């Protein structure tokens, strides 16, 4: 980037600077490819690992609830309610992916929990208290905290934290991963680097 | 399509599509020129309703952005075509969320009573015209 | 534009200045075309959207009244009574299309309501109180206000406001919309602009 | 013809008719020359009845226009050929409407008693004359 | 000719006849000039009988059109050469139809008693004259 | 469009403005051709589909009545009575082709039913009650409503609705249909569009 | 043709047809251009009937998709040309299926009463025209 | 991919973005071939194995029912009823091919069972209870669960689960299978890899 | 976008964007030509209000800059569109800040009473003009 000098609130300057720099964006993207690809290479693994860990630990908690004698019509969690719980855990991935403190992660994930459990559990058979008990069970499996206390005090559901929350136990590495054919066909280590 | 896909398949897609995705962005510039004035419409209809409120109710310089976070999320919920029967719930959801990030509720009750003059922004700017 | 100096009430000067400038109006219209077309291009959409929204919300309110057990002979609303209600809502579009305050919109729409519900509901089976209840229901659907209180106190029907009225939730954009053939056949963004 | 028509069809009509509508306005100038003296008749028969009333009843400079709004709407209702059985209703309708825009009723009762000397204005000024 | 014809054949006719139908409309302008005064005869004989009734019986501004819908459909049935033995049935048919569109029957009995002074309008205005 | 300012009821002005604009109508028609043809292209299909669906469903209802043992002299429905029933169904196509509500469609089709079944079933062997039972059977086949109650209370037949009527289950598309030779002989998609 | 075929034969077909299937997709682009507006017709006729219901009955943001799953499967069953005698069975089938995925039946009875205004979408947009 | 920012429900933007990207789809498909072929190579085997296992175990259950003395006219299961049972088992393949939990698989397969046994067993001699007993017998052969309880409570047949369902005992491998001629004609292992 | 990013990624961006950022500055010269007269407007409206005050109240040569630091920061706060309800707080904030840098308060009370005649400066100087 921004002009970094003053706000100068004026929409026509915004659109005109955009139209001016459209003749340079189309080449800066082509230049940006060369580090774009490697940063995605070592950034997508965190998403895919946290989504598989959510699937696995949700399956374990639901099966331990079924072994207590409940019916599989009592607890659906099929397509969109799992998508809600993946929304809160992926926002936990984001605020852990920055170098934030514990309670700042806790209250940002509590805010995302408020928005998500407000939106998509009206009209679908699942009260908010059961969903928040399920979220506390999943965090008891991951890091063993159970941080969130909830209420249905108004027409929406509201989530507030009780204790600070640790970041995700997954490190995003700064690697430069090379293929096995490049390892085998090379003649020297410096040919792999250089 | 399924959902469950390995880590290698997604990386293999993103790595091999580089040439086609950049030569599609080169045409998306031509498409962005006429569509980019939704930025102008958005900041016009947001500043015209928030600059007097923020400016005359006494809030500072750098907290204006946190108020913009609230108002901008409300305008997104609006221009995804969602009227009052969901708004009467998302208002108290956003009230609790931005209370939780350190605001004061004596500002929030008046601000939530204020944001009903924000409406939808985005329109279409390319007509077909077969002739 | 007018002479902007004094009134000078004299009809013969009016007709004579009109006859004098008829030899320039015929070219100023041809010159005015080039911005006339684009301003209509992005001004007609507000009318067509507010008329479709009136059709839709009137249909919803009438069907919710029919589901309460009424007969379709009780509430005609066929051709001209819908035209009356479109008159009041299109005048609401006008006074919202200017940057007027809330109550100024409210009292101008109340005046147009007075004129319209005076004219075309004498002799056609529909009392004024039912029409004003219908208008209040449509404004409860749109913005949720119900502003108008009415009376049949004299031989005409009279509408007065109780609360300020918000403007229309539709923004008239200042676009310059280009065809898709001009987008595809061009070679550069500046060829689309310039 | 129907009513229900899309947004694109009306814009397509108005955009493609530009040449014909301007070459029709060029002939409508010739037609306007003889028909334009209905302006002269209108302001003659309105000023001749309103300048003494407004001028001697004490109303100011810039409110005379609001009184002209009332009188001009009444003359429009007249010269669309509508006699007293509708006028006895539209008088009290206009009385409430221009009371609602901030006038005083001690002026309005006398003014509504006054406007029965305004009548129709527009005539035709082109005869056929086949010879 | 038959009736049963495909969707493609009618569209094929209407698409290929464009040149001939527009060069026939260009001559139909010359024909319309002398025949267009049936408009003048029609609105003369309809307004001369309806302006006093509507104007003195008390009906408003915008309902006059619905009454014109009734009177104009009756005049169409007339000037397709159909006398009283069908009119004594179509009067009560039109009475029920325009009662169903929200009118009041205390107007309709008097109006159906009124519309017997409307008659046929259209004549011919081109004579052969072989000399 | 009309002058849109005042009525000004005067027939000589009507004929004189018509004579004035006959020197521009003859070119506006030639200009209007270019969208006239495409709008008819995608508008005639609705008429032809609703007329074929009437033929088919009338044939099915009549054959199910013949299988109950009636004679083919009892129920003629040959040329003009089918034309009457096509009049009411084509007016249903019109009031569904606008974006009207359900009961407004119901009462406009009831009015067209009143006019049509008044005119052309006096003197032709078919009572009005049998025709209205046939219309209710055809609407039971299409949308399953049976909306109309009738009476022969006076010398004409009178049709009044009992329930709201849905619009026609046919959508009129805004296509731009291109020939198959233009598809095959082209070299690019933008040559088909542009 | 038979049914029972080995695993190797199908893989052998799919592997060897790569050149012909991609040079057939290159022509299917030309065919897709005019046929792709069934997308526009589909989302027009679905959003025009579901945005007011979902928007005014109170359902949230992310459950709207599950309701779209129900409505979209119903529109598929429609535009494969299947009228009411199968619909009166598939409505209760879909009601039990989307009740089983966690919805509430107090929404479902009203929604199944609502979906009779959705109809068929897809048409054809290529005419033959031998000339 | 989607725009991933907002919904922005507008069909004309949908069709216009499709027309814009048709000039890149035709090359992205040609690029996608190189991993398309190998992923189908190791993905089609799961379908062909589960369809052969259905054929075999259905034949075994039907022959054990015939050995109890029934007639081959009592239980047809010829062409389309086998296609129904293959529909439910192939949907079981899909929801097992994702990493879903046990009861989520159970209720999605129960929903597909509801749709399939609603559609194609009206008018064909086979009651729903016998079909659901057959499905429970096939799952008793595969994994030994018998999960589904059914009812013909309304005009359609409705299937609901009683117990969680395990995924399919078939693993889809991430191989890179090479021909035997490439193995024999090569000179080194790295020539097979590289 | 996130926030938390390594030291190497930002340096990698700034090093690799050199060609594009300099060929964008080459076009930003063309843009700067018409926009650069906000400098002229700014120093006109600041010198016209400060040269008589500084010049006649007795302050020296080289302290005029420190007074310009105060006035220029106030004009920045102004032309970021911030009216009096924030100004009544930022005036005493700036008073304490420039008292802390060694000024005298007998100048500062009169100078803070003086700076209410400074207003916003920056305007836009490029119109769109599609023709």
């Amino acid at each position: 980037m921004a002009r970094k000098r003053t706000s100068k609130n004026d929409p026509l300057r915004m659109y005109l600077n955009y139209v001016r720099k459209l003749q340079t964006m189309g080449d800066a993207y082509d230049e940006s490819a060369k580090y774009r690809i490697a940063n995605f290479e070592n950034g997508f693994k965190s998403l895919h690992m946290v989504e598989n860990e959510f699937k696995q630990y949700l399956a374990n908690v639901i099966d331990e609830a079924i072994k207590s004698g409940a019916s599989p019509q009592d607890l659906p969690y099929v397509n969109e309610i799992k998508l809600a719980l993946m929304k809160i855990f992926t926002s936990w991935l984001k605020y852990s992916n920055e170098k934030l403190g514990a309670n700042e992660i806790a209250i940002n994930v509590a805010g995302t929990a408020t928005m998500t459990l407000t939106e998509n559990l009206y009209g679908t058979r699942v009260s908010c208290e059961e969903a928040v008990s399920l979220i506390n069970s999943i965090f008891a499996v991951w890091v063993g905290v159970e941080p969130f206390e909830a209420e249905e005090r108004e027409g929406a559901c509201l989530v507030t934290p009780r204790s600070p929350l640790p970041p995700v136990p997954i490190s995003s590495p700064t690697g430069f991963s090379a293929p096995i054919q490049e390892v085998l066909q090379a003649k020297s280590p410096e040919e792999i680097i250089g | 399509r399924r959902t469950g896909i390995t880590t290698e398949d997604a990386i293999t897609k993103y790595s091999v599509k580089a040439k086609t995705e950049q030569t599609a962005y080169k045409n998306a510039t031509k498409d962005m020129v006429v569509q980019a004035q939704n930025i102008m419409n958005f900041y016009s209809v947001v500043n015209q309703a928030l600059i007097p409120w923020l400016n005359a109710h006494g809030v500072g310089g750098n907290l204006r952005i946190l108020y913009r976070q609230l108002a901008n999320e409300y305008v997104k919920v609006l221009n995804t075509k969602q009227s009052g029967e969901v708004i009467k719930r998302l208002k108290i959801a956003l009230r609790h969320k931005y209370w939780l990030r350190g605001l004061d509720e004596a500002m929030l009750d008046e601000f939530m009573d204020y944001i009903d003059s924000l409406k939808s922004t985005t329109t279409n700017y390319i007509i077909f015209n077969m002739q």
